[PDB]
RNA sequence: GGUAGAACACGUGGGAUAGGGGAUGACCUUGUCGACCGAAACACGGUCCCCUGCUCCUUCGAGCUGGCAAGGCGCUCACAGGUUCUAC
């Protein structure tokens, strides 16, 4: 049986110079040769630990590495707006060598109401054939936000599909996309599109409305 | 400046072939051992193969015995990744990383490579349509307007977005694609600005799809109103 | 041709519980179980005993143990035998 290494937690999220510390189990005995790996989203990992208690040449002194028997404790002694990446603990004692499912680390941070912007369908895409409005939500926290769409007062469902960003490194805010695509014959047939924002920093839904054809 | 460029990473059918090339740069990989690792579009980072130093040993996983054999050229100074009977399971972008010194570090990887990609699927590669989000002239007279590209309809993945040729950084927010029900690919990237400089700075996205071959360079001008 | 002895290489059968108030032959190989080096996880080449023990005219010295296990050789005891040499 290959070495199995669970890490805990998956997933947290604490404040700006918070402690915070990734616990990572070995299966069997690895001796200390289990390192910490820091990774950006669609970015390489980058070393942080080795040798469990070792950090790596020009990691900030923030980033400590322990060990107890077969328990490994990854800490961030003041945690920083920078610190945003998921974590991985990989031992290196025995072939094959295994990774921990990782420990994607947030920043909590204060609530921050988004900024909303509606586009409506390009020229080019009508010449397409299809049109794709979109509604924007911009530095924003926590991540929950709710977006409806309203054509002509109605609503819709299924039609609409959304994506996220990560965390921005300086300011800790998201940034919501939501495109509601339909076909030229069916945004020519209705006048006035409405995108219906609900999020935590608002005290009212937050509405951003256009009629089609003008400007 | 120790570097590793990876290539050799793309679409191929479900059972096909590919060889993954891992180039070396301030160092010889002839003094190193030399790690394949993959890593799966939201998932964690999955070991795939080792060679070592000085006797060219090789070590696999235990889902990838058999099918895929590494390998590593010290006169070109470049490591190998032979791949076979490519199934689903295998989508992924897969990173070359170097075992660091043992006097320096231990036994971790201290240099690692930007990855390469590489997609399982029977299906075909589309070229993507960009589209520009122009700022509303209807926006409230704000400090600060938001203006963006829409990259729709291509396959497979991904796709590079700048803005200026790489010129504006600050307030760029290109969002995760997101995969439609027709199979595709679309994505948009927005980018915030002083809207007292709609009427002066020119704002076009850079938009390149490498498996389709396709550069565009759309310029958002808002509209007449 | 006899008696006796010695030096060698052997055969067979035995022997080896204990380290700082003192274990070992601190031999060779393999397996093992560990750390750490050589740009070195395996293979290759190496290191990990102050004291103490043993050896030697490296003798204010010098050389031989990271631990364990097995096998071989070696040390020791007994029984003879073999070759060579010596004395009567």
């Amino acid at each position: 049986s290959d070495i199995q290494m669970t890490q805990s937690p998956s997933s947290l999220s604490a404040s700006v110079g918070d402690r915070v510390t990734i616990t990572c189990r070995a299966s069997q005995s690895v001796s200390s040769a289990v390192a910490w790996y820091q990774q950006k989203p669609g970015k390489a990992p980058k070393l942080l630990i080795y040798s469990a208690s070792s950090l790596y040449s020009g990691v900030p002194s923030r980033f400590s590495g322990s060990r107890s028997g077969t328990d490994f404790t990854l800490t961030i002694s003041s945690l920083q707006p920078e610190d945003f990446a998921t974590y991985y603990c990989q031992q290196s004692y025995s072939f094959p060598s295994t990774f921990g499912q990782g420990t994607k680390v947030e920043i909590k941070r204060t609530v921050a109401a988004p900024s909303v912007f509606i586009f409506p369908p390009s020229d080019e895409q009508l010449k397409s054939g299809t049109a794709s409005v979109v509604c924007l939500l911009n530095n924003f926290y926590p991540r929950e936000a709710k977006v409806q769409w309203k054509v002509d007062n109605a609503l819709q469902s299924g039609n609409s599909q959304e994506s996220v960003t990560e965390q921005d490194s300086a300011d800790s805010t998201y940034s919501l996309s939501s495109t509601l695509t339909l076909s030229k014959a069916d945004y020519e047939k209705h006048k006035v599109y409405a995108c219906e924002v609900t999020h935590q920093g608002l005290s009212s839904p937050v509405t951003k409305s256009f009629n089609r054809g003008e400007c | 400046e120790v570097q590793l460029v990876e290539s050799g990473g793309g679409l191929v059918q479900p059972g096909g072939s590919l060889r993954l090339s891992c180039a070396a740069s301030g160092f010889y990989i002839s003094y190193s051992s030399i790690h394949w690792v993959r890593q799966a579009p939201g998932k964690g980072l999955e070991w795939v193969a080792s060679i070592s130093p000085y006797s060219g040993s090789t070590y696999y996983a235990d889902s990838v015995k058999g099918r895929f054999t590494i390998s590593a050229d010290t006169s070109k100074n470049t490591a190998y990744l032979q791949m076979n009977s490519l199934r689903a399971e295998d989508t992924a972008v897969y990173y070359c990383a170097r075992q660091g010194y043992r006097r320096r570090s231990g036994r971790g990887f201290d240099y690692w490579g930007q990855g390469t990609l590489v997609t399982v699927s029977s299906a075909s590669t589309k070229g993507p349509s960009v589209f520009p989000l122009a700022p509303s002239s209807k926006s409230t007279s704000g400090g600060t307007a938001a203006l963006g590209c829409l990259v729709k309809d291509y396959f497979p993945e991904p796709v590079t977005v700048s803005w200026n040729s790489g010129a504006l950084t600050s307030g760029v927010h290109t969002f995760p694609a997101v995969l439609q029900s027709s199979g595709l690919y679309s994505l948009s990237s927005v980018v915030t600005v002083p809207s007292s400089s709609l009427g002066t700075q020119t704002y076009i996205c850079n938009v390149n799809h490498k498996p389709s071959n396709t550069k565009v360079d759309k310029k958002v001008e808002p509209k007449s109103c």
